[PDB]
């Protein structure tokens, strides 16, 4: 069964190294090639460039300049390494089996890493809770606030509803991002029950609780 | 050589018959494929070569297209096949296409609008955000709008939607007017007002 | 000559192979017969057989003209015997010699003299041997010519993981069909390699030779997928 599992930074400097590492499972580097394909919002999809079963590299004519695809076979292991960073070189960043020992389409695609280039401390967020006003239904909801940098996870009841609960993507102002989490239920199953708020921000090895009260 | 989807979005309803394209800046002699990214997971092999399928695949999905203009296509289109829809060629260096993403057509719909006051514990350190949810609803297409006694504010206010839900097939939104609590409490009522097409007329919610 | 000779009433044998492939195949059937063994016979009679060219052949090929599933082709390897015997290719691939002309001269030797101009039973030139351009060496590299010009999509092809050689460079299929599949037409190579025995794992899709046309085929423009099979 076929794995193209990534790991590295996600955060990164402007002008540092960006070094991510797929590693493979279910398959052999000696078989097959490996494709690198980045995703930014702005420009789509684009092919950076490839590690042969060969050994050989191909790289696309832009990024051949910074570029550095190599592998380790023995422990089945591909090392993406790109060089002067910047802006833009935000974006998520896939792996891929080549499809057949040395061909472009590709069948088994990595989990992609999302990385982000800037210069920015990591921000603990700020967790405020969100009820109605003192002076049918009931729906609550969290408040992430400054926060840096992605992701965040964010959980009901340590891990419990999930029904028509729908987290809001993160907005980027100066550099902080800010969200919210919504949840539905009925007038009836609150305030009596529990509906703690579970946040958890990986890297600022941080997590949090807040339950909703009332007014 | 380029990859131009054309087409960005599309919405038509389950069971219906949906057609893709991509076309290059010259022949590419059936160096193409397809590929169906779910957002938030990585992108699938569907299509190679223009038309050779892939295991897993279902025998619904048709790869066509010959020349220059290539070509997806389901026959009676289901629930888990919505996603942005790319073409890759690979005749030389590879390019992929702008994207063409699919919405369902669901049964209208009109937002179920909150609006939640400021958390003490937010004030006592400095500012005070004032949230007003909106989730469920459609078309995607949507209005919100502020008001502080009465006169307008669009400034200060940041606004997030999603996308449309894997589940209810539905959208939902959120706007956030922030503020120091001095700057917050130098005003009584608080409005929020979603002008959406369920009702002509725009639902209100505010406090104090 | 070091060859064994034109295999018995071979002319006898080319004709009711003929007409065997025409009833068969009947979207054929519009062909002569004769004028097919006719013009045959023409390439190499009378001719020397270390001095035969594929144009002696031009005779013989306007009248084999053929069409195929070009895209269910799998190429003219030396070794013919060890692979018709997979169900897998035989049902779902387009030998050769399931062409006409292929059909016609499958198990067959020929040759004749020039001094004289009929058949000679006896002995025949061995490519490796004698002169490299017999008779047969020559049809072979003319008709799979052919072949390489007419394939599309995926193209498979049979090597011997056994010989020394996989990939012979100067084979048929080395020097004259990987070089007339065309990538605007073809959009991979798969080649399966035939392991001599079991207990012979080892991939070799590693080997050498295989390496020289994965790279061989990529600066065609066309793909390449290896496979071992048993």
């Amino acid at each position: 069964l076929v794995q193209l599992k990534q790991s590295g930074p996600s955060l990164v400097q402007p002008s540092q190294r960006l070094s991510i590492t797929c590693t493979v499972s279910g398959f052999s580097l000696i078989s097959y090639g490996v494709h690198w394909v980045r995703q930014s919002p702005g420009k789509g999809l684009e092919w950076l460039g490839v590690i042969w079963r060969g050994g050989s590299t191909d790289y696309n004519a832009a990024f051949m300049s910074r570029l550095s695809i190599t592998k380790d076979n023995s422990k089945s292991q591909v090392f993406f390494k790109m060089n002067s960073l910047q802006a833009d070189d935000t974006a998520i960043y896939f792996c891929a089996k080549t499809l057949i020992t040395t061909g472009y389409a590709m069948d088994y695609w990595g989990q992609g890493t999302s990385v982000t280039v800037s210069s920015a401390k990591t921000t603990p967020p700020s967790v405020y809770p969100l009820a109605p006003g003192s002076a049918s239904m009931v729906t609550l909801g969290c408040l992430v606030k400054g926060y840096f940098p992605e992701p965040v996870t964010v959980t009901w009841n340590s891990g419990s509803l999930s029904s028509g609960v729908h987290t809001f993507p993160a907005v980027l102002q100066s550099d902080l991002y800010t969200l919210s989490s919504s949840v539905t239920v009925p007038s009836s199953t609150w305030p009596s029950e529990t509906v703690t708020c579970n946040v958890a921000h990986p890297a600022s090895s941080t997590k949090v609780d807040k339950k909703i009260e009332n007014r | 050589i380029q990859m131009t989807q054309s087409s960005s979005s599309f919405s038509v309803s389950l069971g219906d018959r949906v057609t893709i394209t991509c076309k290059a800046s010259e022949d590419i002699y059936n160096r193409l494929a397809w590929y169906q990214q779910k957002p938030g997971n990585a992108p699938r092999l569907l299509i190679s070569g223009a038309t050779s399928l892939e295991t897993g695949v279902p025998s619904r999905f048709s790869g066509s297209g010959s020349g220059k203009d290539y070509t997806l296509s389901i026959t009676s289109l289901q629930t888990e096949d919505v996603a942005t829809y790319y073409c890759q060629q690979y005749w030389s260096t590879p390019t992929f296409g702008g994207g063409t993403k699919l919405e369902i057509k669901r049964a209208d719909a009109a937002p179920t609008v909150s609006i939640f006051p400021p958390s003490s514990e937010q004030l006592t350190s400095g500012g005070a955000s004032v949230v007003c949810f909106l989730n469920n609803f459609y078309p995607k297409d949507i209005n919100v709008k502020w008001k502080i006694d009465g006169s307008e504010r669009q400034n200060g206010v940041l606004n997030s939607w999603t996308d449309q839900d894997s589940k209810d097939s539905t959208y939902s939104m959120s706007s956030t007017l922030t503020l120091t609590k001095d700057e917050y409490e130098r005003h009584n009522s608080y409005t929020c007002e979603a002008t959406h097409k369920t009702s002509t007329s725009p639902i209100v919610k505010s406090f104090n | 000559w070091s060859g064994p000779g034109t295999t018995k009433r071979f002319p006898e044998t080319v004709l009711a192979r003929c007409v065997k492939y025409t009833e068969i195949h009947p979207e054929m059937r519009h062909v002569d017969c004769q004028s097919v063994w006719d013009a045959f016979k023409g390439a190499f009679i009378s001719k020397h057989p270390c001095d035969i060219t594929e144009e002696d052949y031009q005779p013989l090929m306007k009248l084999g003209t053929q069409t195929v599933p070009c895209n269910k082709i799998l190429l003219w390897s030396r070794i013919k015997d060890l692979a018709h015997q997979f169900t897998q290719v035989q049902r779902d691939m387009f030998t050769l010699e399931d062409t006409l002309l292929g059909y016609l001269a499958d198990d067959l030797t020929w040759c004749g003299e020039f001094d004289t101009s009929k058949i000679n039973y006896q002995s025949c030139p061995d490519w490796r041997k004698d002169c490299s351009n017999n008779p047969v060496s020559v049809f072979w590299k003319t008709v799979s010519r052919r072949f390489a010009e007419a394939a599309c999509d995926v193209v498979h092809v049979m090597l011997d993981g056994s010989r020394s050689k996989i990939f012979d460079k100067d084979s048929t299929f080395g020097s004259v069909e990987v070089h007339n599949l065309q990538p605007e037409k073809v959009q991979t190579l798969e080649a399966w390699v035939i392991h001599g025995g079991r207990e012979d794992s080892r991939d070799l899709c590693q080997d050498p030779t295989i390496k020289e046309l994965e790279s061989i085929i990529s600066k065609r423009n066309i793909q390449f997928s290896c496979k071992n099979i048993y």
